[PDB]
């Protein structure tokens, strides 16, 4: 239903990962180096940033069922990516879903001949682990971004073409690095992603001539303290993530 | 074996009939093990499927999600096996093409002007959502043991979008069984929209008083030919542009051809208001022919006898 792939701290805390002894900050990383593994695939494999971060979201929900220490990241990702590239009708071959996976996993190795024993298996493993991620997601394949919500109220703050890059960033970034998906709604995330590139622009959002601010015109839920909050929580990370925040960095 | 909390075993369901041999995949009856709510059961068939899960599975899955409304089937849940995969629908006692194949079933004009009612308001509904169904015939109509029409088998369909920037959509047009096809698909048009749903309605509406599918092409041009013998045929001047599929020409469609629409149901039908509604359907030009909102309005839904409720039968 509407509160299912959404959990308290407390239920994140007690992951199938914990259970079987992963803990939280180990955890944490295997999210951020699946999604690291998603993002580098979905470039060469030229999807989407869109599909990209499907497939970041199925594998966030997928180890809210399952553990990393039975489906370890580097086997679920190129299965999640070729499904999320199938919804969301860029379908990319499975073969060379294969191709490009083993690649990236295993740069200097060699392909082997797609006639080989040891390449049929790994086809049909992606396959098999395609379908285990079908099963675990309930066939919910359907996933709503921060990102459509950060372009509609962008737009109605009339933000700059740079602030407004700024928040779509904080939004993918959002996604790799944190496990908001999990825990808040997507209008919600996108108040957050656009709370802090303003925070990091110096840019203020003018209290409309109701006195409503701008989040309020977004989510009914959201309040400051809660945006400082997370803003805060999500600045952090990225703080801990090289050369991340170069990349908005104001040379000048 | 894994933990798997949303995808229940098919075994829950008890098999009761296949209904189902010919019509796409296998399709049956089954009856919930501990309440025995009846159900009906699709398979999802796996003929390579080279390329893991089928995307068009997918599609549909995607579209019964979204769709939620009292005219259209209703998915309850997809089931695993333990190995296969299962869309489960709520159960229909009924099927249109087998109501009207069958001698026995009456109509009155008061009931047909109700399941019309309930097609053309379930088409307005999935238009409205973007939907296009793409399949519509008697057989995919259902209605419920207490009368209510389900419109069903979304396989075909296809969410769709609205022009834009002057390109156009490149949708694909081997789309729609060949008797209920209309005209735009078979000239070879790839950016069509809702109205090839209404031209199917058309037909189905045609045929709540013939018991038979008004026109029974066996190639496309049989199609065409068939068409044209109904509707008038197909001119630049009836309909604008026309001319300019490159297959008007190869086509080579009749040209004497003048509309009998209302001339050759006349029989059948009667009733004045009914056969106006079927001619605003059967419309050459799909910018031409009526939507689902203004066939709601139509007299023929707003004159005696009222619409009414599917009692019996
Ligand atoms: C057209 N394909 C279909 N798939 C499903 C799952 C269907 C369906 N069918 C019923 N009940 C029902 C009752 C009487 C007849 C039939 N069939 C036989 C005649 C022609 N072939 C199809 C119809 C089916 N109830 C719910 C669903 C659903 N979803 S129909």
């Amino acid at each position: 239903n509407n509160k299912r792939w959404y959990f308290t701290r407390e239920q994140l805390e007690n992951s199938p990962s914990r259970r079987f002894g992963v803990d939280p900050d180990k955890e944490l990383s295997y999210r951020q180096q699946a999604a690291n593994l998603l993002q580098d695939m979905g470039q060469r494999l030229n999807v989407s940033q869109l599909t990209i971060n499907t497939a970041i979201v199925y594998m966030h929900r997928f180890y809210m069922i399952q553990s990393f220490t039975r489906f370890p990241g580097n086997s679920v990702a190129p299965a999640a990516l070729f499904l999320a590239a199938k919804v969301e009708g860029q379908p990319k071959k499975l073969e060379h879903v294969i191709k490009v996976a083993h690649t990236c996993l295993h740069p200097q190795e060699s392909l082997p001949d797609t006639r080989s024993e040891a390449y049929l298996q790994q086809v049909q493993d992606l396959v098999i682990l395609e379908s285990i991620i079908l099963q675990t997601l309930g066939f919910e394949l359907t996933i709503d971004h921060p990102h459509t919500h950060v372009v509609k109220c962008t737009q109605l703050v009339r933000a700059s073409k740079d602030l407004a890059q700024t928040s779509y960033f904080m939004a993918t970034n959002s996604l790799h690095l944190t496990t908001f998906s999990l825990q808040y709604t997507p209008p919600v995330v996108a108040c957050v992603c656009i709370h802090l590139a303003c925070k990091w622009s110096n840019w203020e959002i003018p209290v409309s001539t109701d006195g409503k601010h701008w989040w309020e015109y977004v989510d009914a839920t959201v309040t400051l303290e809660l945006l400082d909050e997370l803003t805060h929580e999500l600045l952090q990370i990225l703080e801990k993530t090289p050369n991340r925040l170069k990349r908005i960095w104001n040379w000048r | 074996s894994v933990e798997c909390p949303f995808c229940d075993e098919v075994s829950k369901y008890e098999k009761l009939a296949k209904i189902g041999q010919g019509t796409f995949g296998e399709v049956f009856k089954a009856r919930h093990r501990k309440t025995g709510q009846k159900v009906a059961l699709k398979k999802v068939l796996m003929e390579n499927e080279k390329e893991g899960f089928p995307i068009t599975a997918l599609r549909e899955i995607k579209i019964l999600q979204l769709l939620k409304h009292e005219n259209v089937v209703n998915l309850i849940e997809i089931c695993r096996t333990k190995g296969s995969i299962y869309l489960v629908f709520d159960f229909c006692e009924h099927d249109l093409a087998g109501l009207l194949s069958n001698v026995l079933v009456k109509f009155t004009l008061s009931e047909i002007k109700r399941v019309m009612q309930m097609l053309l308001n379930g088409l307005y509904y999935i238009h409205r959502n973007k939907i296009l169904h793409r399949d519509m015939k008697a057989a995919n109509v259902l209605i419920t043991r207490d009368g209510v029409l389900k419109l069903a088998d979304f396989g075909l369909a296809r969410a769709f979008s609205l022009a834009k920037n002057s390109q156009p959509n490149r949708y694909t047009n081997r789309v729609v069984t060949l008797w209920y096809r209309p005209p735009e698909l078979l000239l070879g048009e790839r950016d069509y929209g809702p109205p090839i749903d209404l031209w199917g309605a058309g037909c189905i509406m045609a045929e709540m008083w013939t018991r038979s599918p008004i026109m029974q092409g066996n190639t496309e041009q049989h199609q065409l030919a068939l068409i044209s013998q109904l509707c008038g045929s197909i001119t630049p001047e009836v309909w604008p542009n026309v001319d300019n599929y490159e297959l008007y020409e190869k086509l080579e469609l009749v040209k004497g051809q003048k509309r009998k629409v209302k001339d050759r149901l006349k029989a059948y039908v009667r009733d004045p208001y009914a056969l106006d509604l079927i001619d605003k359907l059967l419309v050459l030009d799909p910018a031409q022919r009526i939507d689902s909102d203004d066939a709601l309005n139509h007299d023929f839904f707003w004159s005696d006898p009222m619409p009414s409720d599917l009692k019996g039968m």
